[PDB]
RNA sequence: GGGCGGCAUAUCUGUUACACGACAACGCAGGUGUCCUAAGGCGAGCUCAGUGGGAACAGAUCUCACGUAGAACACAAGCGUAAAAGCUUGCUUGAUUAACGAUUUCCAGUACGAAUCGAGACUGCGAAAGCAAGGCCAGCGAUCCUUUGCGAAGAAUA
RNA sequence: GAGUACGACCACACUUGAGUGAAAACACCAUAUCCCGUCCGAUUUGUGAAGUUAAGCACUCACAGGCUCAGUUAGUACUGAGGUCAGUGAUGACUCGGGAACCCUGAGUGCCGUACUCC
RNA sequence: AUGAUUAGAGGCGACCUAUUCUCAAACUUUAAAUGUGCAAACAAACCGGCCUUAGCCAAC
């Protein structure tokens, strides 16, 4: 009637550590670290995105039997280095994630000043142009184990790099803004989404009240130029984007000898024998 | 009776205790280019490219490379002559071999002791063999007998 | 500490009504009506529709479950109580209840489960880092009980 | 012995079988001449058999916890599989064509059946990396004869 | 001395009970106009920052269960080569070589990379 | 673990909990001896220029 007798230990197989821990999907991981084996081991990269509570990582990644290698990281606890010190999370900033990191990647390459990208977002699709005129860099998207719907920021960030100047292969079909019953794309709730007009309206609508945006209320942050701080934001990253913020007690316990952990041992049986 | 594709493979195509599962990512990454000398075990879990049960443990030389298979070449004695076969098998089924490793250590161990002695360094001391005479100095000393008790200790009862 | 106050998480509304048909699409309006949101039909294991239920949660729920105790004189049996920590009870005639009797419908009989539980929960239903919940954060009967009794009126004692 | 009986007459799994491969008996225990527009292809989301505590009719359904597979994959058996290869659902026709490419099993290194690695066309699913030219592995057929499909219309002073 | 993201090996890393946790993170958490999806904003999606270490997470402990490496079992079981060897036989020992397993008993309870950050 | 199989004990007639006696060609965690594939520098391998490619890679 105990399921967990001596032999259900004995015969149990552990799964991998981070399957346990629950942060690695490893059949996505094959496939995506999968290549050609006529190539011979050439560099393969991913552009993999992770949204936590109150930042978001982007990290440029490329695979190794040692362990990956990061090639370049951007954060969005940077933001108010260049610009926009508030939300930190919505779909500018990840726009702007994605722009900051594309920059400092090609910076870091050399191939900047040749591939430009776009100035100025105007949220439509354009085809990337891959081997599958010297070809832009490629690195393809890591999204973990995020649900993939219409409107979501690791799509955010993957507009942010593309607009940047790297080629990430996709399609328009999970930008905000996407008719599914029209297969047609508006680009003004993109550019909408992109500037955060959504923002403004849900802080003016808040506003006309009478804990939610404490600190915007506590700031003096109108909700009319949300989209010039995001322009200049933006202008910024472009200009200088190798900038970030403005710059051993021991704690460990020690772990007790298997001779004193004996004697505890002994002590304690003698006390019981005693006491008896 | 029956003469199938994989008859009488129950133990043969088999995973190991507490060792189940799909390839790991060493196995993705691992480079493999023509001429090498690669081992031919069969994966259970893939199910797909999987060698005859005859290649299952033996060793070749790859002679051609696709996107997802390995080509290699096998010797296989039939009658009186060996033959070279040519097998064609997914990728997850082969493995580099160390069949060579023995004869590269020694190559590059000539190189170096060649290089010292044009550099005019000091070479190591050349061993000496354990089979020569000499004194031996005894510490403890027993004697060696049979004694009562080993008869008695032989009953178990 | 305050992040270990006991909450109701949820509430189940079920009523099994055997065969389908009539009575099983009157049942479902009725509990339709009764709930404010869309019930969902449950099948047998037989392939057949036999029972129709729904879950409420929230200020609604916390509304609700008032015309239950009030039905049931505010009084429940020890046995009713589980050592997960929840409980739930059995109505007849949910005029009773008072849902303004209409001919169309006839009178049903319903059976109301409540789930309580502490915040926190999420860790163990969350996609990402899916883990699980500590026993001493856990809900036992003796604290479930205690809760009835100090939001509510007391309970009976019975073996069976 | 032959006859009667039975197929050991083409063929699949476990064992006989002696830790590479090969190995017989009218040896042992069992299968095959079918079935499926989905039970094929792909993406996503879920976790099965069972057990324990609870909820009117109720001695069918709802809820929580445990649950290394003790379930399920058309059929015989072996192997394999858990954010799947199982269950549900959405969209589809890679079950098409495929320049006489190469190879494995039987083996005389002949064919047939089955299978593996590919190049080209047009596609399906997917954000993408990718996956798919049936349902892994049994389910099938020479000469001669009969019968069907492609050598669309247009243009060359050849 | 620590944390986060991606990882390689895949229990010395698992399972059950307890205790402790500087800083910054991570996480519980608040909410539903818009993007999105459900019987249910539960899961998922969007927007935030009033509270907490209660839970997850990390570390430590247990004459804990498992797991890993050794000893013993034991030159025992078994086995390649030999005899005009013993024995009615079953079988056995001997000669030249190889050589286990369970129980039982000791020790231990992850390690190694890339990038960014906190003492 | 799967499948057989004798008896007693504790909690509590039944069941659970540890034991206990005997086993499997179509049972196995572990695992020999005899085997079996490859390699052991002369058309090869090792170390620094150069040429070509309509191959790979953002490029070299
Ligand atoms: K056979
Ligand atoms: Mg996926
Ligand atoms: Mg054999
Ligand atoms: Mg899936
Ligand atoms: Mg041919
Ligand atoms: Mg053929
Ligand atoms: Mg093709
Ligand atoms: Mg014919
Ligand atoms: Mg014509
Ligand atoms: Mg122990």
């Amino acid at each position: 009637k105990v399921v967990k007798n001596k032999a259900y230990f004995k015969r149990f197989q552990v799964k991998y550590r981070r399957r346990r821990e629950g942060k690695t999907d490893y059949h996505a991981r094959r496939q995506m670290v999968l290549q050609d084996k006529t190539k011979f081991g050439s560099p393969k990269y991913r552009l993999v995105v992770r949204i936590t509570n109150k930042d978001i990582i982007a990290q440029i990644v490329q695979a190794k039997i040692v362990g990956d290698e990061v090639v370049m990281a951007a954060y969005a606890h940077e933001l108010p280095a260049f610009g926009i010190e508030h939300g930190l999370t919505n779909y500018a900033a990840a726009y702007a994630t994605g722009l900051l990191l594309a920059r400092r990647t090609l910076a870091k390459l050399g191939i900047a000043d040749k591939f430009q990208g776009a100035k100025e977002a105007d949220g439509s699709y354009s085809a990337v142009r891959t081997k599958k005129e010297r070809f832009p860099f490629k690195a393809i998207l890591d999204v973990g184990l995020a649900r993939t719907t219409t409107g979501a920021r690791v799509f955010g960030v993957l507009k942010g790099a593309v607009d940047g100047g790297m080629a990430v292969p996709h399609r328009p079909n999970r930008f905000p803004g996407y008719n599914k019953e029209k297969s047609s794309l508006d680009a003004k709730v993109h550019r909408d989404r992109i500037f955060g007009k959504h923002v403004a309206d849900y802080l003016k609508q808040v506003k006309e009240e009478a804990v939610q945006f404490s600190k915007y209320m506590a700031a003096k942050v109108l909700p009319e130029s949300i989209e010039g701080m995001y322009k200049k934001a933006h202008a910024a990253i472009r200009a200088d984007p190798s900038k970030s913020l403005p710059k051993h007690k021991s704690y460990k316990t020690k772990k007790l000898s298997g001779a004193e952990k004996r004697a505890a041992a002994k002590a304690k049986v003698a006390a019981i024998r005693e006491r008896l | 009776h029956s003469y199938g594709y994989k008859s009488g493979t129950r133990h043969l195509f088999a995973k190991k205790f507490r060792k189940h599962g799909v390839p790991s990512v060493s196995t993705i990454l691992t480079n493999i280019k023509v001429g090498d000398y690669v081992d031919v075990v069969a994966d259970s879990a893939v199910r797909e490219g999987m060698p005859h049960k005859y290649y299952h443990g033996r060793t070749g030389i790859v002679w051609n490379v696709t996107p997802r298979g390995v080509g290699v070449i096998i010797n296989k004695p039939v009658r009186t002559r060996t033959l070279r076969k040519r097998i064609c098998v997914r990728f997850e089924h082969v493995r580099k071999s160390r069949c060579q490793e023995a004869f590269k250590a020694k190559e590059h161990q000539f190189q170096a002791y060649l290089a010292a002695k044009k550099a005019g360094k000091a070479l190591p001391p050349l061993q000496k063999s354990s089979r020569l005479g000499g004194i031996v100095r005894p510490k403890n000393v027993e004697v060696l007998a049979r004694r009562v008790a080993d008869y008695e200790a032989m009953v178990p009862y | 500490n305050p992040m270990r106050e006991i909450v109701v998480k949820k509430l189940c509304i079920n009523i099994c009504v055997g065969e389908s048909g009539d009575r099983l699409t009157r049942a479902s309006k009725v509990l339709e009506q009764l709930c404010e949101q869309t019930p969902v039909l449950s099948r047998a294991r037989r392939n057949e529709k036999i029972a129709v239920h729904c879950t409420v949660r929230g200020k609604k729920a916390e509304e609700l479950l008032e015309k239950g105790l009030k039905v049931k004189e505010f009084e429940l049996k020890s046995y009713n109580f589980a050592d997960t920590g929840s409980f739930g009870f059995g109505i007849d005639e949910h005029i009773d209840l008072g849902i303004k009797y209409d001919p169309s419908t006839g009178i049903y009989g319903m059976d109301f489960y409540v789930v309580l539980g502490r915040r926190g929960e999420r860790v163990a239903h969350r996609k990402r880092k899916c883990s699980r919940v500590g026993h001493s954060h856990h809900v036992t009967k003796e604290e479930a009980m205690k809760w009835f009794e100090k939001v509510h009126d007391g309970i009976i004692f019975q073996a069976k």
